[PDB]
């Protein structure tokens, strides 16, 4: 139909969970399209998947795959008008509760009972529900230690089974990893898709070994990690072979795009978009990674398109810039006051954080700074504003 | 029972202060854990070496061991079960609390003080009962917007947002912590915002409060430091440890 009658001739991936959907689904392209030829996707995504589905070079007697990114609420929806022969669960995290967001994509999966589920092992929300779909998971099994409780910031910690404080024996960020109930046992599944090594981690770079071979992506972050984990795992899952995986990876590993880097005199700066406090904290510790003494100036806009609130600064991990490497703090954007007092309030010497009214000033600064490198972490409108001042130059 | 959070040994500290955390780690959303940090460096710059403690579910709580109880916010499935385990604190708190030691309890732990609260969809959920006050719901309304208040007792204005359907009204042994200038505050029906019952301070502030009012920060924890060492003591002023924030409140206006 409409879009019913390409379930049939389509093996069909929903890609879907908080975060990650977009590059998890490039990726996975990227890697099928090396096995398989081309593959259906939506770079930017119900009516418009008919044309997507209409463009298609390939006939009826060619292996025909899609891989769709599909928004946790619309995922009901979709899924009466197109069967997927696999769900991929990214992740779920908190909007600004979590259980009612995972009851849509639970349905989502159920109105295609047939279909299996590759979830991130990691979140213990996608552990917390009996399944009817057939279920695989993906994660990472690095070395282990003793069970530990995740930051007390941290959410969704509660054990679904006995209403406990889940630990870790391996925590990566927020409420990821291999959790464990020390009260009812209930704890991370036997994972069958396993990030087994972390050769090496950088502030603009990792290598690591998934089911015994060995990948490297060119950006920082953990999360980034999560999204080429999940992408390696449909493709194993498919049945390409290792020689593929490997070629598609490294043909399509650029999705991940790069660091914001720029020049300002002779200072080399990266500039990074902080808007909420799992996403903040880990940059910073990406950038607490980086070996050599850096500037750092935080920006703070309260405008529409930053979220009005900005509360939510107290909850990043701010603390950790007294383990970093740097030389001077600037505090910038309209609350520049409030960002200002959020740093002090980690120990760090009050007499290098300095406050400044125009985001022009923080340039000039950086200009005349005595380290070669900045860092510079900007709200939403703070970043486009910063960039327009680069412009003029 | 566990130590989030320890002061450096990067001064030489004349004083201890132990902050007992309540659920930090279940009543934890909306920055109001900031109030912890809040704490701490203002403890710092008064002279006291501080220890957080997070104790939450199935921790024993000693009133012995706390200068300062941290009661915050959270979400209502962990604020639900926050609820459940309070009956093992309760003899401790309401010792602590008789005791005339400082609480200072935001939303959720404000609310789990008193007597009950109830949830938007009619379910009441029982409290401590160690304070008088009950919060009854609201169907569809919420409290939303900026907010400021000002306690006579003490000659000082707190400024604020309010985020809440709870309406709660205090018992006749309890004051407000503040009259409300502008904002909702507790019931919308009488003009009082959060309580001040001895040394609890409750609110329904986010903010965090205590970063947004400094006043106030300074005033738990010299209340908190008095009360462990006596009234006598001589602490360094608050126009003397906190002049920049002191003057950056009045700058924005
Ligand atoms: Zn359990």
């Amino acid at each position: 139909d409409i879009l019913k009658d390409l379930s049939k001739d389509y093996d069909i991936v929903v890609v879907t969970g908080t975060n990650g959907k977009t590059l998890t689904t490039a990726l996975t392209v990227g890697i099928l399209k090396e096995a398989f030829g081309e593959i259906i996707t939506n770079p930017s995504g119900i009516t418009g998947i008919t044309s997507t589905f209409l463009a298609a070079k390939k006939g009826k007697s060619e292996r025909q795959i899609a891989v769709l990114e599909i928004d946790e609420a619309s995922l009901p929806r979709i899924t009466t008008y197109l069967k997927p022969s696999l769900f991929v669960y990214t992740n779920i995290f908190r909007d600004q509760e979590i259980y009612t967001t995972y009851q849509m994509i639970v349905d989502g999966a159920r109105n295609a009972p047939k279909a299996t589920i590759l979830a991130n092992g990691d979140s213990p929300i996608f552990s917390s529900k009996d399944i009817v779909n057939p279920v695989q998971y993906y994660g990472f099994d690095t070395a282990k230690h003793a069970p530990q409780l995740a930051h007390y910031n941290t959410e969704g910690i509660l054990c679904p089974k006995c209403e406990h404080i889940l630990q870790y024996r391996l925590n990566t960020y927020a409420n990821l990893g291999d959790f464990v109930c020390l009260n009812c046992q209930f704890q991370r599944p036997t994972l069958d898709y396993q990030l087994t090594e972390l050769t090496a981690i950088t502030h603009q770079s990792s290598e690591f070994v998934i089911d015994g071979q060995n990948y490297k992506i060119n950006v920082g972050g953990l999360y980034n990690i999560y999204n080429a984990l999940a992408a390696v795992s449909v493709a194993e899952f498919f049945g390409v072979s290792p020689e593929k995986i490997k070629a598609g990876f490294n043909k399509s590993k650029a999705v991940f795009g790069r660091q914001e880097t720029f020049t300002i005199g002779d200072k080399s700066c990266t500039l990074i978009l902080i808007k909420n406090p799992v996403g903040a904290s880990q940059a910073l510790e990406m950038i607490q990674l980086a070996d050599y003494p850096f500037s750092l100036s935080v920006l703070l806009n309260a405008n529409y398109a930053d979220g009005i609130d900005t509360s939510w600064i107290w909850d990043a991990n701010f603390e950790l810039i007294t383990q970093m490497p740097i030389t001077e703090i600037n505090a910038g954007g309209v609350r520049h006051s409030e960002i200002a007092r959020r740093l002090r309030v980690t120990g760090f010497d009050d007499t290098k954080i300095k406050q400044a009214e125009k985001l022009e000033q923080i340039i000039e600064t950086i200009e005349k700074q005595e380290a070669k490198h900045a860092y510079i972490l900007a709200t939403y409108t703070a970043m486009l504003e910063f960039r327009s001042l680069l412009a003029d130059r | 029972t566990y130590t989030s959070l320890k002061s450096p040994e990067n001064q030489d500290y004349i004083y201890d202060l132990t902050i007992a955390h309540l659920y930090g780690n279940l009543m934890n959303t909306y920055g109001d854990n900031g109030n912890i940090l809040m704490l701490k460096y203002v403890a710092e710059k008064l002279g006291a070496r501080v220890t957080v403690d997070i104790v939450s579910i199935n921790d024993t709580f000693e009133q012995d061991d706390y200068d300062i109880v941290f009661f915050g916010g959270g979400q209502d499935y962990e604020q639900s079960i926050v609820a459940k385990d309070l009956p093992s604190k309760k003899a401790a708190l309401a010792d602590y609390i008789a005791n005339n030691k400082v609480v200072l309890a935001i939303c959720g732990g404000f609310q789990l003080l008193g007597q009950y609260y109830v949830q938007a969809n009619g379910v009441k959920i029982d409290g401590l009962g160690i304070m008088g006050h009950y919060t009854l719901n609201q169907h569809q309304n919420r409290f939303i917007g900026d907010i400021k208040i000002h306690n006579d007792e003490f000659n000082e204005t707190y400024y604020g947002f309010e985020n809440h359907q709870g309406r709660t009204f205090l018992s006749g042994d309890e004051k407000p912590l503040g009259r409300v200038v502008y904002g909702n505050g507790n019931n919308k029906e009488d003009q009082t915002e959060g309580v001040h019952y001895k040394n609890v301070y409750g609110s329904y502030f986010h903010g965090p409060i205590l970063s947004r009012n400094v006043n106030l920060a300074y005033r738990l924890v010299t209340t908190a430091l008095k009360k462990k060492y006596g009234s006598a003591i001589s602490l360094s002023s608050y126009d003397d440890i906190l002049k920049q924030e002191i003057t950056e409140e009045y700058a924005d206006l």
